[PDB]
């Protein structure tokens, strides 16, 4: 189970908000 | 499925043009077996006259069935077509829509102008272009 | 001749069952649809035998209204000479 | 194998005919006869079959089978005589286990009647090139040297134009680009250059709005989407950020000039967002993250309006139940918001604007959710409950979904 | 039905694991309509040999009878050999060589002046 491929996807371990600048220095 | 549309739209029709013979000095909320039947029945009568002139007119020589190749057909059927003309007089006639075609346009694909490359002489130039 | 006048004065009168209908089912057997009033005879012929088998069903349903069933049209069918058969597996 | 029908059903097909004490014997005769018949006909139907080369087969098939054995196709009917149908197949009748066996005509007559294909016609596509078949639609697809890109250099050529052609500096090429992305199989494996590309181009277009840019960002990422050969969830987290910040980002150009396209922008976003939810779906992996998101946003007092709407549109568009449930508790702020915008002398504010925005969508939202909960009533007691944010228009919404709701 | 899912089995047994919906249900009709002609013929010979009852012998009768009027069945392949080998016997003809489009007689032939009624 732990072992899927989805689990260690990028999308599952990211967070996205974090991600964007937002114009933020 | 389209290729069940095929038959199905003209069947449907024929099934609407029962249930209006019946709306009328007829009979309501009629067995789902005794349509199916009549619609069965209607369609072999079709296609065997059809059929029976198409055999005439082949013994005659000619492509297409003529009226009299038509009529001697009702004839082996005792069809009785002088009682014909007065069915038609009667104002129960109803009109029923014909079905729609699926295109309106035909084909408006345009596909992609992505074809490119030379055509080589084995290959004859009305043939398609070379794929992207 | 009736029936070659009547087909002259048939270019108006559609019929009840659509022409291309019709048409569709004449393709089918192989007849092409050489004259528009042709086909509308075809469909007139079609509509009255249809009708007719109605019509004497019709008699027997005021015997045993106004419903059509499968026991109402043996005896009209009976008549004909034609046996409707009760499907018996539904 | 060899298989035989029941003795016993053979005795009941007496019973009905009114024959009695038929012999043990005479119905085992009776089915081992009819099986054989029946083995026969399948038979000579599947030469039919295996000469037509349909496979699955077409209606009538056991109508010819029946006329090769000289027995007549009729199914349903027979007629004695047998001069007003011949030989020429009956075509079945169209009765199943599952129908009432009860119907009216006029029902019948409601039911509209299917449109009609156009005839065959021939069209030439190239199965194989000089030996080598095409990808195409039509078809089913101690120095060491210096490494090369995995990428063809004509391919990132090609993928280099699909850029220009998507920045919609022209509508004619961003409409051909979109085109050749879903028809092209050998555009899968650009998908990591063309991810980053929108990325670049959308963080770009954050600093300064680009609303017109961004709509065209967001054509190209459905046409990405669309195509099937390439793999969109392994490249789905750099998308998932950047449809979220164009939606909740704020304009920096005039509102009301630009407003139109920012009501288009935030509607593009939230449907790619929840397509991108819909793929590989997975417990807490997406639609969760996403949700809680719009949630906080909304939440968040003297939240930029921009990114509210943005927040709302989103909401909506994951569920319907999930904006009704949440305009409830929160129907009384909503109202509050209206009246903190309205309060002032300037109009100028891009506080009304937003706010107008915000409104717009949850009362055509809220028509449909009243509808469905129960039939419309207490018109005037709902107003009153919003405190009349929408007033009489309010109530116009939920008297049209009525109609509408008529209509169907 | 029981009746149908006797049928689904002898499908299953045949390996036609492809088929029309339709061909379950027709093939119980032609089941019905076999067994039914078989038995009414089968009764009118009990009738003609006075016994209440059916029995086997009426039954064999009605097969029979049933049999050769429902199915001609394929020409026999000896006959068909005689046959070719009278019409292998005759030689083949020579072809004119300009004699115009190679055509059987026009009473054969579907070519002729087609006349069609005038539209008025």
């Amino acid at each position: 189970d732990l072992l899927a491929d989805e689990n260690f996807l990028m999308v599952t371990q990211l967070h996205w908000e974090d991600d964007i600048i937002w114009d933020g220095e | 499925n389209p290729a069940d549309n095929y038959h199905l739209a003209r069947r449907r029709t024929l099934q609407v043009v029962v249930s209006s013979l019946l709306t009328e000095a007829g009979f309501e909320s009629a067995e789902k077996a005794s349509v199916e039947t009549l619609t069965e029945m209607l369609q072999s009568y079709i296609s065997e006259i059809g059929r029976s002139a198409k055999s005439y007119c082949e013994h005659t020589a000619r492509t297409q069935p003529t009226l009299s190749d038509i009529v001697v057909t009702l004839v082996e059927m005792g069809f009785n077509v002088d009682t014909l003309p007065a069915y038609a007089k009667r104002s129960q006639r109803m009109v029923i829509t014909a079905p729609p075609v699926t295109n309106q346009p035909v084909t408006p694909k345009a596909l992609t102008a992505g074809q490119n490359r030379p055509h080589p002489p084995h290959i004859p130039s009305h043939f398609p272009e070379f794929p992207d | 001749t009736p029936l070659v006048d009547f087909l002259m004065q048939l270019e108006d009168y559609t019929p009840t069952i659509p022409d291309a209908v019709t048409g569709y089912y004449l393709n089918r057997a192989g007849f092409e649809a050489s004259d528009p009033r042709i086909i509308r005879l075809i469909s007139l012929a079609a509509q009255k035998f249809i009708s007719d088998i109605a019509n004497d069903a019709l008699q027997h349903c005021k015997m045993k209204k106004y419903t059509l069933t499968m026991e109402d049209l043996t005896p009209a069918l009976s008549e004909y000479g034609i046996n409707v058969k009760k499907p018996h597996y539904f | 194998s060899n298989t035989v029908l029941p003795s016993e059903s053979m005795k009941v097909v007496a019973e009905s005919m009114g024959i009695a004490q038929i012999q043990e014997e005479t119905c085992q005769l009776l089915t081992d006869e009819v099986s054989y018949r029946i083995k026969e006909i399948a038979q000579d139907a599947l030469k039919f079959m295996h000469m037509g080369k349909r496979q699955k087969l077409t209606t009538s098939d056991i109508d010819y089978a029946l006329k090769l054995k000289n027995v007549e196709p009729l199914y349903g009917f027979h007629a004695q005589e047998f001069i007003p149908f011949r030989f020429a197949s009956g075509g079945g009748r169209e009765l199943y286990f599952y129908e009432e066996k009860e119907v009216d005509l006029s029902d019948i007559i409601n039911t509209p009647l299917p449109r009609v294909p156009l005839d065959v016609c021939l069209k030439a596509h190239w199965l194989s090139i000089e030996g080598c078949q095409p990808a195409i639609p039509e078809n089913p697809p101690r120095l060491k040297p210096r490494s090369i890109h995995e990428l063809s250099v004509e391919q990132q050529l090609y993928y280099k134009e699909i850029t220009e052609a998507c920045v919609g500096s022209c509508e004619a090429k961003r409409a051909e680009a979109l085109q050749s992305i879903a028809t092209d199989p050998g555009l899968y494996q650009m998908l990591p250059r063309f991810s980053t590309f929108i990325s670049e181009g959308v963080r770009v277009n954050v600093v300064q709005n680009n609303l017109a840019l961004l709509i065209y960002l967001m054509r190209m990422v459905k046409a990405l989407m669309d195509n099937p050969t390439l793999y969109l969830e392994k490249y789905v987290h750099e998308l998932i950020p950047a449809v979220m910040t164009c939606i909740v980002s704020r304009q920096l150009c005039l509102r009301p000039d630009v407003d139109n396209h920012w009501a288009l922008r935030d509607f593009a976003a939230r449907l790619v967002a929840q397509i991108c939810k819909h793929f590989s779906t997975t417990t807490n992996n997406i639609q969760s993250r996403i949700t809680k998101t719009f949630t906080k946003s909304w939440v968040d007092e003297k939240t930029p309006w921009t990114t509210r709407y943005g927040s709302i549109a989103g909401l909506a568009e994951l569920g319907h139940d999930v904006i009704k449930t949440l305009i409830l508790p929160r129907l009384q702020q909503e109202g509050e918001r209206i009246r903190s915008v309205l309060d002032g002398p300037v109009l100028s504010n891009i506080d009304r604007i937003g706010a107008d925005h915000v409104q717009s969508l949850l009362l055509k939202h809220c028509a449909p959710v009243l509808a469905k909960l129960r039939p419309p009533p207490d018109n005037q007691d709902a107003y009153r409950a919003e405190f009349g944010s929408l007033g009489p228009l309010l109530c116009s919404q939920v008297v049209k979904a009525r109609a509408q709701a008529a209509l169907q | 039905p029981k009746d149908a899912q006797m049928m689904a089995q002898i499908l299953k047994d045949m390996g036609i694991t492809e088929y029309e919906p339709r061909v379950i249900n027709q093939m119980l009709e032609f089941a019905f309509r076999y067994v039914t002609t078989i038995l009414d013929d089968a009764k009118i010979y009990s009738s003609h040999a006075k016994k209440a009852t059916v029995d086997a012998d009426d039954v064999r009768l009605a097969i029979q009878c049933r049999a050769d009027q429902s199915f001609t069945s394929p020409p026999p392949r000896d006959f068909l050999l005689d046959i070719a080998r009278q019409r292998n016997q005759t030689p083949l003809p020579l072809i004119k060589p300009y004699s115009g489009p190679r055509l059987p007689p026009d009473r054969y032939c579907l070519t002729a002046p087609n006349y069609r009624l005038k539209s008025l």
